[PDB]
DNA sequence: TTTTGTTTTTTTCTGTCTCGTGCCTGGTGTCTTGGGTGTA
DNA sequence: TACACCCAAGACACCAGGCACGAGACAGAAAAAAACAAAA
């Protein structure tokens, strides 16, 4: 399912950036890196998931991966 | 007819999605991708909206900081169009 | 489940008597506040158990503040602390 | 909180001090003086976003004028420099090298 | 100090290998940060979990989390070894 | 430490945990699966320190030693990413580009 | 007064051999020296700040631990 | 008989192995403590130092250094260069989130 | 010299803003005793 | 390390505006025309 992040989205992510001009190569592998974001983050919420004895991943529990490793997000409290 | 040149709608979705905070990333296939690989973690697993919203949040603040030091790089390389190697050199830098 | 949006917003009327404020701001504002919070009382219990003191005053606050704010907003925060410590023992 | 002239609540500051696991024994100034400190960045804060507000013709507060009163001001940036505002966007930064001419 | 236990674990791993002061000393320096560290993940999941009582569950979550794949499972294995031949 | 069949102290870190304000109550298994988890790391950070130094005719663990065996693995450069080791050095690493063409 | 220039040009060319680096230009040296002044200064506020808070006036190893901790370097083989 | 001259690169990269292979201070102790106590001086004055204390800063130091020089080489190859530039200094420290 | 981005000026409904208001929950006096600092 | 000392934790008894449920309305995005400097 890495091929939903189509390459026009991509694009919008890097304007938001502020970036002019994309080569061709970007985006695939961009589309990695985000899927290693992913698997970076995910698993710690399991992780918390599979502290509580739950099965519905909360957003409190991406919260705490989130912050455990340094990228503190707000607005989810 | 009228023709934009290479360089002048680039300048303007640049503004415009820097002006907007608006989500750029679509709503079901980064969930389909998120359920996908969370099963190959653990198997029957839920998720709920807030805890969707946070990490489609999360994942564009992320790539945004990534493309923000890719072209920072690419700029700082002479260039203009960003490439894989400017991408890969943010991320040895940055430590991941 | 508690939360900090009353007294937001009873400073934000304070600092501005004509304008609200949003469901997603208020939650940032309180994840905010908890972030502050949970820092602080980490370096205060950190600067105790250095110290071998289990017990945390306002010196062990001040310390937290001034060595996480920096500069102008630690000193501003080490005077308002100060100056709220003061009137309360008074 | 009526004694110290500050709107955050005192007591449950010093509730949640001593439920936090952070010492055997919690101060009466130890409370004051975080519920002054979390009130003064409160009080800034929000004036600042009031301030964005105002400048962006709008009588509330929303996630880009937090983000935009944030990013603006340096040592507020320092403080928050790991932390991600939800729907709050970036600053509209565009380097001198992609403009034209 | 975990002085003598980092010897008797070399002594265990390699009968024929000494130990300097230095790395005896960065030895027992990363040992607290990792029992730091895992104490404070534990006292944050018990936490946020509303429970007073950290237990061996909780050290479990911690390794996980902190420790990467293969560390992580061999701790966690290690760890549900002792406490398996503790509690018999 | 007998009855769990480990090395490290099981009373002394039950101890420091009960110390260090870290929770109401402290569980029997805990200290054991912490004292276990250390004692696993110790082990394997100083069987990959006496390789390290058998590949360079040592009999005693230097700093450099214990550096050379943390950078080189992968999940130990990884949990010790932001540790600094002294008198450790670096990795004799030198880029293609640098060599005589 | 001035101790900025201890940290010589031969300890930054040193110090750069250290990490890989072949080739130095002549405005490096300076930036270094910045850099190294920028950061020293971070640690040591931090440092004195703990030394304070312990009512002491001699800056102990704990206390540089400490201060590199909370800032974002663990150094190891100081605890002793 | 002209006498012996190392071409511009070899002796760069004898002193990079030479220090990638040792682990010794390359900064000097003397000179460094006194920079210390100076910086030291401007936050409280009259203060003492222990040995530890300035050898794990010095080793900080050291280390960080590292990291940083090692960062300014890989932006000064990424841009088709050899020789680094301040430039490259602060796009590393730029993108490691100290500026 | 002519085509196209950028800025100004009407309403009009439009998501939202403070007023009206009841329950109670957390917003205040008062006795005890005592352990964490104050000062030395 | 020692003697003193005084307001909080605990508990009893008494008391007041938040907060969500509606509503009339309030500044503004849009719909649309019209108009000036700069860019191609």
């Amino acid at each position: 399912n890495i091929q939903g992040i189509t390459k026009p989205a991509i694009r919008r992510l890097a304007r938001r950036g502020g970036v002019k001009r994309i080569s061709g190569l970007i985006y695939e592998e961009t589309r990695g890196v985000l899927k290693v974001f992913l698997e970076n983050v995910i698993r710690d919420a399991v992780t918390y998931t599979e502290h509580a004895k739950r099965k519905t991943v909360t957003a409190m529990d991406v919260v705490y991966a989130l912050k455990r490793q340094g990228r503190t997000l707000y607005g989810f409290g | 007819p009228h023709r934009y040149r290479p360089g002048t709608v680039a300048l303007r979705e640049i503004r415009r999605y820097q002006k907007s905070t608006e989500l750029l990333i679509r709503k079901l296939p980064f969930q389909r991708l998120v359920r996908e690989i969370a099963q190959d973690f653990k198997t029957d697993l839920r998720f709920q909206s807030a805890a969707i919203g946070a990490l489609q949040e999360a994942s564009e603040a992320y790539l945004v900081g990534l493309f923000e030091d890719t072209n920072l790089c690419a700029i700082h390389a002479k260039r203009v169009t960003i490439m894989p190697k400017d991408i890969q050199l943010a991320r040895r830098i940055r430590g991941e | 489940k508690e939360s900090y949006s009353i007294y937001v917003y009873k400073v934000l009327k304070q600092v501005h008597p004509d304008t609200g404020i949003s469901s997603k701001a208020m939650g940032i504002m309180n994840s905010f506040v908890n972030d502050i919070f949970e820092r602080i009382a980490g370096e205060a219990s950190r600067l105790a158990h250095y110290n071998k003191r289990s017990t945390i005053t306002s010196r062990e606050i001040q310390t937290a503040v001034r060595l996480l704010l920096p500069g102008e907003l630690a000193k501003h925060a080490v005077s308002e602390g100060t100056k709220a410590v003061t009137k309360y023992t008074s | 909180s009526s004694r110290a002239g500050l709107q955050f609540p005192v007591g449950r500051v010093h509730r949640l001090l001593r439920k936090g696991n952070y010492s055997e024994r919690v101060g009466a100034g130890a409370p004051v003086y975080l519920a002054a400190v979390l009130e003064y960045l409160t009080a800034e804060i929000l004036e600042l976003a009031g301030n964005a507000a105002r400048d962006n013709k709008k009588t509330r507060i929303i996630p880009r004028h937090l983000q935009l009163a944030i990013r603006n001001d340096e040592e507020l940036n320092k403080l928050l420099g790991r932390v991600t505002i939800a729907q709050g966007g970036v600053l509209p930064n565009i380097q001198a090298v992609l403009l034209p001419k």
